[PDB]
C-alpha cells in the first residue's frame, strides 16, 4: 500500500543505527570492578590512562569500560546475572588490612562466592594486590599470623606476600577453566593499564578462536 | 519553538532557474519527513513533492515531475527544491510541511509561513461543497467532502485530513485520519464520515475560525486537496 | 538499643493492626473466584480461541 | 574391473555421508550469518559450505559415469557442464580453506587487530575473489569440450600448460598461505602460556588435521597436472586422485562439527 | 523493655495463624474439582520481535494492546508495534543497566530504571520529533526492581534498598514511603482501582500496601525463596505470587491466607514473570528453563507449555483484552503467542 511504506521506512531506519551501536559496541571490552570495602579502588582507577560507576579509558587503540557496584549496597545475587559475558572482573584487595570478621577475610569470603559463581564460570579474573608498600612496613613489626593461624613461613615480605596470593588462588575450584592474574601494584605502579591490557588479550584470543570453531 | 523559513523567491522569467531554501529550527529535522505544496493566488492547495526522513524514498507531482528536484541537508536542517524549465502555471506561495509517522498516521501538523514565486509572462478526486457560506458567531457549521475513491483502508485506518488557512496565515492541521483532533485544537472541531462521504463540525463558532477549509487525501501519494470552503462572518 | 527497642515497637504496632481485621471464610473466597471466571469466561480469547476473522496476530 | 568398481564405491560412500552432513552444516551457518555481528569467517564458512554442497549435487553424474564402466551416454554439452562445475568447486573450496587459515592466524597473531578491523565485507570480497577466480580458470573445460579423456594431438598442447597453470597458481599459492597460517598457529598456540592445557591441544591438533585434509585431498590432484607435463600425456591415475579430492566434500562438516 | 516486646509479638503472629486457621473451613481444590477441566491449550508464535542486541529484562504492554515497549542492556528502549512489528521508537539510555520499564496508561510516557537507582521518564509526546527524558526520579540507594503507572503524574517505584516509594512527576519528590520489609522487593503489581498494590520481596513475603495512606495492609508469607514475579487479579481480591524456587502460589485478600499451590515435581527451576488472563483463569508463568508454562488457576493443572525460547524468560505479560501473550527472554527475541 501507501501507506505502509512510511512506517517500515522509519522502522528500517532504527534497526540501520541499532545495528551501527551494536557493531561499536561490540568492538569494546567491559571491565567489572569488584573490590571490597574500598580495597585500594581508587588507586587503580586514576592509573588507568549513584550506584554504579562507569569509567572509560582508551589504551592501545582499545576501549575499556569499567562497572563499579560497590554503592550498590544490596544482595549481589539479584543483579551480578547482569554481568554476564563480561571481558574480565578486577579484583583489588588491600593487603595492608590483614591488621583490621576481619577485613581480609572478608575479602577472601566474597572472593571466594563471586569466583565460584555460575555466571562467571570461565571469566577472567585479575586480582590487584595493591598497598603493597603499606604491608611492607606492617609486616616488619606485625606478623601474618594475626590473620592466617596456619602460617609458617617468617615475616619476609616477599614470602608472606606470596603466602597470601596462594591462598587467594586457591579458592577457585575450576582451575582447568578459568585462570586468575595477580599483579603487586602501589601508588606510584604505571604498569598496572599493561598487565589489564595483557590479561584481556588472551580473552580476546579465548573468543577469536570460538568464532572460527576452534573452541 | 517550531520554525520553518521560506526564502528564495522573486520574479523569475519563463524558462528559468531557481532554488527554494527552508530552514528548520526547533525540531529534530533529519527524522520529519518533508512535503512541498503550493498555492496560486486565490486558489488552492496543491501537493509538489516529497522526501523522506532518509531520503530514500522521493516522489513528485505529475505537473511537476522532471522539471523539479528536491533535496535535504540534514546537517544544516534546510530543505531545497531546485527548479529548471519554470512556467507561468508555477507563480503561487510554496510552502514546507514537515510530516513524521505520528499516532498511527503521519500529519502535516507544522507549516511554513511561505515564499512568492512570480513567473512573469487515476489520482483520487476530493470534491468539496459549496465555496461560500455565510457564518455567525454562535452557530453550528457543516462542511461536507466527497471522494471519487473509498479513503477507508484493510487495516481500518481512513487518511483523511482537514486543514484551516486564516487569511494571511498558513494553513494549520485540524483533523487527521477523519477523528483525531491535533494538538492545540479546541474541541469545538470534530470530524466524522464513512468510505467517501466525509463530514467536519464546529460545534461553538467563534470570530479566529474564519479562513478556507481544505480537505486531503493521504490514502495514495498523489495527495489531492478539495477546493475548498470560505467562512466568511455575515454583515 | 534505642534502636532496637523503636524497631520492636513498630512491628508490635503493626503486628496488632494487621491481627484486628475481619477475615471472610476461604469457601467463600473460593466461590467468588469461580463465579468470575464463568462469568468472563466467554470475553477471554486465551480460554476461548477466537476465529482468525477477528485475530490481528 | 576391479579399478572401477572401487572407484564407483568409494563415490556413494561420500555421497551418502556427504549430502546429509553438509546440510545441518548448511542451516547452522545460514542462520549464523542472518545473526547480528557476522565474522568473516562464517562467511568463508558459508561459502564452503555452498562449494562443497554444489560438488555433491553432480557427485550422481561422476557414479553414473563410473556406472558404465567408464563410458559416456550423455551429450557432451552435459560433460562439459558437469566438468566445469566438479572442478571449479575443488578450486573454489581450495581458496576458501587457505582464505580460513589467514583469519585464524590472524586470530592469533594481532588479536587486537582482528577484533577492531573485521566485518563481514571483508569475508564478503574474500569469497568473491575465490569465487571469480576459480570460475574463471575453470572455463577451460568448456572451451576444450568417454569425455573429458585422452585427446589425439591438439588439446595436448592447450590443456597441459592450463593444467600445469592450474597446479601452480590455483594450489601452490594457497598451499604456501595454508602451510604458512598454519605452521605459525601452531607455534603460537604451543607458547602461548595463559591458554589451559587440554584446550591448547584441541585446536593445535585441529589446525593439523585440516591442514592434513588440505594437503591429502588436494594433493594428488595437482600433482598430476605436474606429472602429465613433465610426461606430456595425460596422467592414467587422474581419476582415483579425483575421489580423494570429492572427500574433503564430506569431512569438511565433520571438521567444523565440534 | 526489649524483652516482653519480642514475646508479645510471637503472641500476635500466633493470634493470627489462629484467625486465618479459623476461616479456612474448604480449599479452593475441592470446591472446584466438580467442575469441567480447562484442557489442554494450544499457542501459536504470531509475532517475532527482532532488533535487541542483549538480554531482555522488561515487557510490559500499552493499554491499548498494540504498542509494546521492551527494555535490554544494550542501552535502548523500543517501542514496538506488534500488529506490523514495526519500531515505533528507539529511546537510547543513559545506563544500560535497566532492568525495569513501563508504559503510561495514557500512552504519552516511558519510564525505566535499574543499577543507577534512577528512575528515568521520557516523554513521547512532544512538539519536536525525538524522545527527550522528562524526570529523573533521585533518592533511592537500591537498584530499580519495578515500576507502575497510575496516571501521568504518580508512579509507584520498587527499588533494591527494600523499600516502596510513590514519586510525583512535577516534583521530584518522594509523595509517601512504604517500609516494612526486611528484604529487597523485586517486583509490584498495582490493582485495577489504584488504590492498592502488592509487592515481593527477598524475604518470601508479600506485603498489601494502600497508597494514600501510605502503610502495608496485610502481609503474606508461605514461599520458601526469594519472591521474582507478582501479578493482581482482575477482582483485586487476590494475586498470584512466583518465587525462586518452582512453587507459584495464589493468595486471597480476603481470606488472607495461601489459597491454591501450582508447582510440579519436573521443574526444579525458579519464576521470573506473572500474569494471568483476562478472566483470571490461566496463570502465565515464565521460568529459568528457557519454557513457559500456562496453570490453571483454579484447579492448577498444567493447561499447556509455551516452548519457543533457547534462554531464560524474563519477562511476560497479558493484553489487557487478553487476546495475545507477548513473552520477552534473554535470547533478545519477543514472541506474541495467540490461540488457534
Amino acid at each position: 500500500s501507501a501507506e505502509d511504506k512510511a512506517a517500515v521506512e522509519r522502522s528500517k531506519m532504527i534497526d540501520r543505527n541499532l545495528r551501527e551501536d551494536g557493531e561499536k559496541a561490540a568492538r569494546e571490552v567491559k571491565l567489572l570492578l569488584l573490590g571490597a570495602g574500598e580495597s585500594g579502588k581508587s588507586t587503580i582507577v586514576k592509573q588507568m590512562k549513584t550506584g554504579i560507576v562507569e569509567t572509560h579509558f582508551t589504551f592501545k587503540d582499545l576501549h575499556f569500560k569499567m562497572f563499579d557496584v560497590g554503592g550498590q549496597r544490596s544482595e549481589r545475587k539479584k543483579w551480578i546475572h547482569c554481568f554476564e559475558g563480561v571481558t574480565a572482573i578486577i579484583f583489588c584487595v588491600a593487603l595492608s588490612d590483614y591488621d583490621l570478621m576481619n577485613r581480609m577475610h572478608e575479602s577472601m569470603k566474597l572472593f571466594d562466592s563471586i569466583c565460584n559463581n555460575k555466571w562467571f564460570t570461565d571469566t577472567s579474573i585479575i586480582l590487584f594486590l595493591n598497598k603493597k608498600d603499606l604491608f611492607e612496613e606492617k609486616i616488619k613489626k606485625s606478623p601474618l599470623t594475626i590473620c592466617y593461624p596456619e602460617y609458617a613461613g617468617s615475616n619476609t615480605y616477599e614470602e608472606a606476600a606470596a603466602y597470601i596470593q596462594c591462598q587467594f588462588e586457591d579458592l577457585n575450584k575450576r582451575k582447568d577453566t578459568k585462570e586468575i592474574y595477580t599483579h603487586f601494584t602501589c601508588a606510584t605502579d604505571t604498569k598496572n593499564v599493561q598487565f589489564v591490557f595483557d590479561a584481556v588479550t588472551d580473552v580476546i584470543i579465548k573468543n577469536n578462536l570460538k568464532d572460527c570453531g576452534l573452541f | 519553538d517550531v520554525q520553518l523559513v521560506e526564502s528564495g523567491g522573486g520574479l523569475v522569467q519563463p524558462g528559468g532557474s531557481r532554488k527554494l531554501s527552508c530552514s528548520a529550527s526547533g525540531f529534530a529535522f533529519s527524522s520529519f519527513g518533508m512535503h512541498w505544496v503550493r498555492q496560486a493566488p486565490e486558489k488552492g492547495l496543491e501537493w509538489v513533492a516529497y522526501i523522506s526522513s532518509g531520503s530514500g524514498t522521493i516522489y513528485y507531482a505529475d505537473t511537476v515531475k522532471g522539471r523539479f528536484t528536491i533535496s535535504r541537508d540534514d546537517p544544516k536542517n534546510t530543505l531545497f527544491l531546485q527548479m529548471t524549465s519554470l512556467r507561468s502555471e508555477d507563480t503561487a506561495m510554496y510552502y514546507c510541511v514537515r510530516s513524521i509517522y505520528y499516532y498511527g498516521s503521519s500529519p502535516f501538523d507544522f507549516w511554513g509561513q511561505g515564499t512568492t514565486l512570480t513567473v512573469s509572462s487515476s489520482d483520487i478526486v476530493m470534491t468539496q461543497a459549496t465555496s461560500s457560506v455565510p457564518v455567525t458567531p454562535g452557530e453550528s457549521v457543516s462542511i461536507s467532502c466527497r471522494s471519487s475513491k473509498s479513503l477507508l483502508h484493510s487495516n481500518g485506518n481512513t487518511y483523511l485530513y482537514w486543514f484551516l488557512q486564516r487569511p494571511g496565515q498558513s494553513p494549520q492541521l485540524l483533523i487527521y485520519r477523519m477523528s483525531n483532533l491535533a494538538s492545540g485544537v479546541p474541541d469545538r472541531f470534530s470530524g466524522s464520515g464513512s468510505g467517501t462521504a466525509f463530514t467536519l463540525t464546529i460545534s461553538r463558532l467563534e470570530a479566529e475560525d474564519v479562513g478556507v477549509y481544505y480537505c486531503m487525501q493521504h490514502l495514495e501519494y498523489p495527495l489531492t486537496f478539495g477546493a475548498g470552503t470560505k467562512l466568511e462572518l455575515k454583515a | 538499643n534505642t534502636a532496637s527497642i523503636a524497631q520492636a515497637r513498630k512491628l508490635v504496632e503493626q503486628l496488632k493492626m494487621e491481627a484486628n481485621i475481619d477475615r471472610i471464610k476461604v469457601s467463600k473466597a473460593a466461590a467468588d473466584l469461580m463465579a468470575y471466571c464463568e462469568a468472563h469466561a466467554k470475553e477471554d480469547p486465551l480460554l476461548t480461541p477466537v476465529p482468525a476473522s477477528e485475530n490481528p496476530f | 574391473d576391479w579399478k572401477s568398481s572401487l572407484i564407483l564405491m568409494a563415490y556413494i560412500i561420500i555421497f551418502l555421508t556427504g549430502l546429509p552432513a553438509n546440510l545441518l552444516a548448511l542451516r547452522a551457518f545460514v542462520g549464523r550469518v542472518r545473526q547480528p555481528q557476522p565474522a568473516p569467517v562464517h562467511i568463508l564458512l558459508l561459502s564452503l559450505t555452498l562449494a562443497d554442497l554444489l560438488l555433491l549435487l553432480l557427485l550422481p553424474f561422476k557414479i553414473i559415469e563410473a556406472a558404465s564402466n567408464f563410458r559416456w551416454y550423455l551429450p557432451k554439452i552435459v560433460c562439459a557442464l558437469t566438468g566445469f562445475g566438479f572442478y571449479s568447486s575443488i578450486y573454489c573450496s581450495t581458496w576458501l580453506l587457505a582464505g580460513i587459515s589467514i583469519e585464524r592466524y590472524l586470530g592469533v597473531a594481532f588479536p587486537v587487530q582482528y577484533k577492531l578491523s573485521r566485518r563481514p565485507l571483508y569475508g564478503v570480497i574474500a569469497a568473491l575473489v575465490a569465487w571469480v577466480m576459480s570460475f574463471g580458470h575453470c572455463t577451460i573445460v568448456i572451451i576444450v569440450q568417454t569425455c573429458y579423456e585422452n585427446f589425439t594431438d591438439e588439446q595436448l598442447d592447450v590443456v597441459l600448460p592450463v593444467r600445469l597453470e592450474l597446479c601452480l597458481v590455483l594450489f601452490f599459492i594457497p598451499m604456501a598461505v595454508t602451510i604458512f597460517c598454519y605452521w605459525r598457529f601452531v607455534w603460537i598456540m604451543l607458547t602461548q602460556p595463559h591458554v589451559g592445557a587440554q584446550r591448547r591441544r584441541r585446536a593445535v591438533g585441529l589446525a593439523v588435521v585440516t591442514l592434513l585434509n588440505f594437503l591429502v585431498c588436494f594433493g594428488p590432484y595437482n600433482v598430476s597436472h605436474l606429472v602429465g607435463f613433465y610426461q606430456r600425456k595425460s596422467p592414467w591415475w587422474r581419476s582415483i586422485a579425483v575421489v580423494f579430492s570429492s572427500l574433503n566434500a564430506s569431512l569438511d562438516p565433520l571438521l567444523f562439527y565440534f | 523493655e526489649l524483652d516482653q516486646l519480642r514475646q508479645e509479638a510471637e503472641q500476635l503472629k500466633n493470634q493470627i495463624r489462629d484467625a486465618r486457621k479459623a476461616c479456612a473451613d474448604a480449599t479452593l481444590s475441592q470446591i472446584t474439582n466438580n467442575i469441567d477441566p480447562v484442557g489442554r491449550i494450544q499457542m501459536r508464535t504470531r509475532r517475532t520481535l527482532r532488533g535487541h542486541l542483549a538480554k531482555i529484562y522488561a515487557m510490559h504492554w500499552g493499554t491499548d494492546s498494540r504498542l509494546l515497549v521492551s527494555a535490554s542492556q544494550d542501552g535502548k528502549l523500543i517501542i514496538w508495534d506488534s500488529y506490523t512489528t514495526n519500531k515505533v521508537h528507539a529511546i537510547p539510555l543513559r545506563s544500560s543497566w535497566v532492568m525495569t520499564c513501563a508504559y503510561a496508561p495514557s500512552g504519552n510516557y516511558v519510564a525505566c530504571g535499574g543499577l543507577d537507582n534512577i528512575c528515568s521518564i521520557y516523554n513521547l509526546k512532544t512538539r519536536e520529533g525525538n524522545v527527550r527524558v522528562s524526570r529523573e526520579l533521585a533518592g533511592h540507594t537500591g537498584y530499580l526492581s519495578c515500576c507502575r503507572f497510575l496516571d501521568d503524574n504518580q508512579i509507584v517505584t520498587s527499588s533494591g534498598d527494600t523499600t516502596c516509594a510513590l514519586w510525583d512527576i512535577e516534583t521530584g519528590q518522594q509523595t509517601t514511603t512504604f517500609t516494612g520489609h526486611t528484604g529487597d522487593v523485586m517486583s509490584l503489581s498495582l490493582a485495577p482501582d489504584t488504590r492498592l498494590f502488592v509487592s515481593g520481596a527477598c524475604d518470601a513475603s508479600a506485603k498489601l500496601w494502600d497508597v494514600r495512606e501510605g502503610m502495608c495492609r496485610q502481609t503474606f508469607t508461605g514461599h520458601e525463596s526469594d519472591i521474582n514475579a507478582i501479578c493482581f487479579f482482575p477482582n483485586g481480591n487476590a494475586f498470584a505470587t512466583g518465587s525462586d524456587d518452582a512453587t507459584c502460589r495464589l493468595f486471597d485478600l480476603r481470606a488472607d491466607q495461601e489459597l491454591m499451590t501450582y508447582s510440579h515435581d519436573n521443574i526444579i527451576c525458579g519464576i521470573t514473570s506473572v500474569s494471568f488472563s483476562k478472566s483470571g483463569r490461566l496463570l502465565l508463568a515464565g521460568y529459568d528453563d528457557f519454557n513457559c508454562n500456562v496453570w490453571d488457576a483454579l484447579k492448577a493443572d498444567r493447561a499447556g507449555v509455551l516452548a519457543g525460547h533457547d534462554n531464560r524468560v524474563s519477562c511476560l505479560g497479558v493484553t489487557d483484552d487478553g487476546m495475545a501473550v507477548a513473552t520477552g527472554s534473554w535470547d533478545s527475541f519477543l514472541k506474541i503467542w495467540n490461540g488457534s
